[PDB]
């Protein structure tokens, strides 16, 4: 059996806004796996930091 | 005239693949627009797909 690798990102980034990653090559149902997992671990699987409470005051 | 014929036998198996049209007998036509893997499958509790 033969397996393959994944090579050539295209890194194309913008400021702050997007960077569009391109990576070849995938095959049937690779762009999923990897797709799908990113997204559900961005969501609600990813450290970060915000505002939880506000007191004013009155 | 044509003294001797030879009529030949070919054999050509056409499978299954995007773009034949396909129904059922209820009168619902259509054209398979890509057959997917197995893999993008909606399973339900059991796991089979």
């Amino acid at each position: 059996t033969e397996f393959l690798k994944p090579r050539l990102v295209d890194i194309e980034q913008v400021s702050s806004t997007h960077a569009k990653v391109t990576l070849e090559p995938l095959e049937r149902g690779f762009g999923h796996t990897l797709g799908n997992a990113l997204r559900r671990i961005l969501l609600s699987s990813m450290p970060g930091c915000a505002v939880t409470e506000v007191e004013i005051d009155g | 005239g044509v003294l001797k014929i030879v009529k030949v036998y070919l054999a050509v198996k056409r499978r299954i693949q995007p773009g034949d049209k396909m129904a059922g007998r209820h009168g619902n036509k259509g054209v398979i627009s890509k057959i997917n893997p197995i893999e993008d499958m909606p399973y339900d509790e059991n796991g089979t797909p």
